[PDB]
């Protein structure tokens, strides 16, 4: 099912994709991703969680986050993980992936634009049913409204097409959230003699009642969560929600309610009731980040990764990864107050990958801080 | 007056040097009065049959122009950190 | 009764406001936020934010989540502030859609 895309319009550019079942193991589409394909295991994952819906972003707010994201992706190697349809937030950022791989004169570290997207929403995915190994299926690119059927974003590089299941019809979900569990698990090797995790984070923007769910499922997968203030839907009950500090069954239905008019049943806003309810419960896995406020989105993100990494543990080879990308981010400030604080202990022998990273990347506060720190 | 060139002389050079080079560069090769040579052979070509100024594909001209854009993206947000942090904006 | 309406009142103090656009239109938009959501009631204060240029004060109230602003409801405000040289409001409403 490994085959080509041409993409046919603006400018020719060229997609890989693989079909997949909903009981498929995620190991074999991280290996197809890593081997088959040559993606480096990334040393950071985005996930894009809503923005499908008919509301989109305001102008300087979808242009803040495209950029700001695209920004923080390209000091190391990221996967930015959306779904792969030419709409919503999705398209925009396909757009900066693909502005900033034109500009990018450094091929090294890549930012890869990787779509999950069902097999069922694709506009003329008979089209691309061919696939021949040696004439790469032709696709032509079609702006659609917000409809039911989209066409692949060309501006992605890579796709991985999932079918629909048979015994639910929410297979698209449970793929992501097996892709991105697998990922967290992952140990890419560092150095010489070290292997490091994947930081994953999921940003959520304008999110709807129905991928509750799945929220719920990555928070249970520890996996730390990204939350635009002003997106939209259930991401603002979610900053308001924190604002007030308190959540109740009355204030949370009150908001889901007004934010939401159109979902009415009983049964279905009880779960939701309790699903927000959990969601907020866990609360170490969450964040906000309020473009107005702060406004550096590198910042937030290592926040949240090392708030998630100080909940799970205390080892310092867990915080190797959340150092290298404060490395790369030049935030000696939150690597001295969170990482180098005393709740973690760190060793000399634990620093000499990360001292030679802040040596050839020619990061002077990080080698004073690693000198600092034994 | 010599003040007030000599304040901007790197500037002036620098101007009188293009000019110098564009003039020998769309210049024939051959010094007068051999350049006799050189205008007879262009005449012939001319009738039998660049560095600077270049027309590009356009696939690496659309490149060139969003690599431009990002520039100056960079730029001006580098600029609006360099106010935010400014003294006055601070007070 | 009239303090128990509160919305539709508002201070005016010369020493600490000293400048009567900014109450003038912080209780325009106050009354019009306490009447309804719609943009186009929010239209003719829009109006007097661009001639007063009072950009801070229109994306606080005016361009804040509760009032949905469509690209066509903002196409007369936008040529009123590109012929009356109002590059913030410019940038605002292409911010805004
Ligand atoms: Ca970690
Ligand atoms: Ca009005």
């Amino acid at each position: 099912r490994l085959g080509d895309i041409d993409f046919t319009g603006v400018s020719r550019t060229r997609g890989k994709f693989v079909r997949v079942t909903s009981s498929t193991d995620p190991a074999e589409i991280y290996q197809i991703l890593t081997k088959q394909w040559g993606l480096a295991p990334p040393h950071l994952v985005v996930a894009l969680m809503g923005g499908d819906e008919v509301a989109q972003l305001k102008p300087w707010l979808r242009d803040t986050l495209r950029k700001g994201l695209v920004k923080a992706a390209q000091s190391t190697g990221a996967w930015i993980l959306t779904s792969g349809l030419r709409f919503g937030i999705t398209k925009n950022l396909g757009q900066a992936v693909r502005d900033h791989s034109l500009a990018s004169t450094s091929p090294k570290v890549r930012v890869v634009a990787i779509g999950i997207a069902p097999w069922n929403m694709i506009q003329n995915r008979d089209l691309l049913l061919s696939a021949k190994p040696d004439h790469p299926a032709t696709y032509p690119t079609e702006d659609l409204p917000y409809g039911a059927v989209y066409s692949l974003d060309c501006n992605h590089s890579h796709f991985i097409l999932v079918d629909e299941d048979p015994k639910r019809p929410g297979a698209t979900g449970e793929m992501r959230v097996k892709m991105l569990k697998h990922i967290s698990l992952q140990r890419t090797g560092y150095g010489g003699t070290g292997s490091i995790e994947i930081p994953v984070l999921c940003l959520l923007v304008h999110g709807e009642p129905r991928i509750l769910q799945k929220m719920y499922k990555n928070i249970q997968n520890s996996i730390p969560w990204l939350i635009l203030a002003g997106s939209g839907g259930v991401a603002d009950i979610l900053v308001t929600l924190m604002d007030r500090g308190c959540w109740d069954a009355d204030i949370v239905q009150e908001l889901l309610i007004n934010t939401f008019p159109d979902g009415l049943h009983s049964t279905e806003i009880t779960s939701w009731t309790k699903l927000i309810q959990r969601i907020l419960d866990h609360g170490h896995l969450l964040t906000v980040h309020d473009p107005e406020q702060d406004s550096e989105l590198d910042t937030v993100i290592l926040k949240a990764l090392v708030k998630a990494c100080k909940s799970q543990s205390q080892e310092a080879q867990d915080f190797l990864d959340e150092l290298k990308l404060a490395v790369a981010w030049n935030r000696v400030d939150i690597a001295k107050s969170e990482i180098f604080s005393g709740d973690v202990q760190w060793s000399a022998q634990d620093l000499e990958e990360v001292m030679m990273e802040a040596l050839v990347n020619d990061k002077p506060d990080f080698v004073r801080l690693f000198v600092d720190n034994g | 007056t010599f003040q007030v060139v000599q304040e901007n002389a790197d500037i002036f050079w620098k101007f009188q040097r293009y000019n110098l080079i564009v003039e020998y560069h769309s210049r024939p090769a051959l010094a007068p009065p051999f350049i006799i040579i050189s205008h007879i052979t262009q005449a012939l070509l001319s009738f039998i049959k660049d560095l600077l100024e270049r027309e590009l594909p356009s696939g690496l001209d659309q490149k060139l122009m969003t690599w431009e854009t990002v520039q100056k993206e960079n730029y001006l947000a580098k600029l609006e950190h360099e106010h935010r942090e400014s003294s006055g904006e601070r007070l």
